[PDB]
């Protein structure tokens, strides 16, 4: 995070000068990974079922 | 322009300047071709250092 | 006091270009040098003069 | 580049199995870099000149 400061009206004193400051960022990642299952069943069981 | 003893303040010395700039990049497409992997698309005639 | 390009990490995105991707493909030589006989079966017999 | 093969007919022999093969790609990059110059001049010289 940057930091600011209070500044006097002056053209000659050090308190007349606005501070410089930086802001910085870093990186985070979403990496997609696969989760899965296979459920085998007789075709006759699937054809027979009303539900 | 410059700093310390070398410093030029353009406005109070009644000067101006032009800043000229460009941003460039270069890539050479070394890749596979129908003849094989890792093929360079450029050749050179080098000068005669012998005859 | 200053922000460098390392400190702006991934607010600057990296771009893509397919302008080097498209390799052209080369056909068979024998399919253009010689007659393409259409076949509807595995074996064709061609008689020739032999003596 | 991928590689094909000649293939027999069988349900039982090692030949008659179609060979597996592979295609691959690589990365090339354009990275932009800056070339620049500053040219200072007195503003009276610009006004005095005929060009």
């Amino acid at each position: 995070l940057p930091e600011a400061g209070w500044v006097g009206e002056s053209a000659t004193e050090p308190e007349g000068v606005i501070p410089t400051s930086k802001v910085t960022w870093a990186n985070r990642t979403l990496v997609a990974e696969e989760v899965a299952v296979i459920i085998p069943v007789p075709e006759a069981v699937i054809d027979d079922a009303t539900v | 322009l410059g700093t310390g003893e070398n410093q030029i303040n353009l406005a109070e010395r009644d000067m101006v300047a032009l800043r000229l700039k460009a941003r460039f990049a270069y890539v050479l497409g070394v890749s596979a071709t129908s003849v094989g992997a890792n093929q360079t698309p450029v050749g050179v005639v080098t000068p005669d250092v012998t005859a | 006091a200053d922000i460098s390009r390392a400190e702006v990490a991934t607010l600057i995105q990296e771009a893509y270009s397919d302008t080097l991707l498209a390799a052209a493909k080369q056909g068979s030589t024998v399919l253009s040098a010689f007659q393409n006989v259409n076949m509807g079966t595995k074996t064709t017999h061609l008689p020739v003069l032999a003596t």
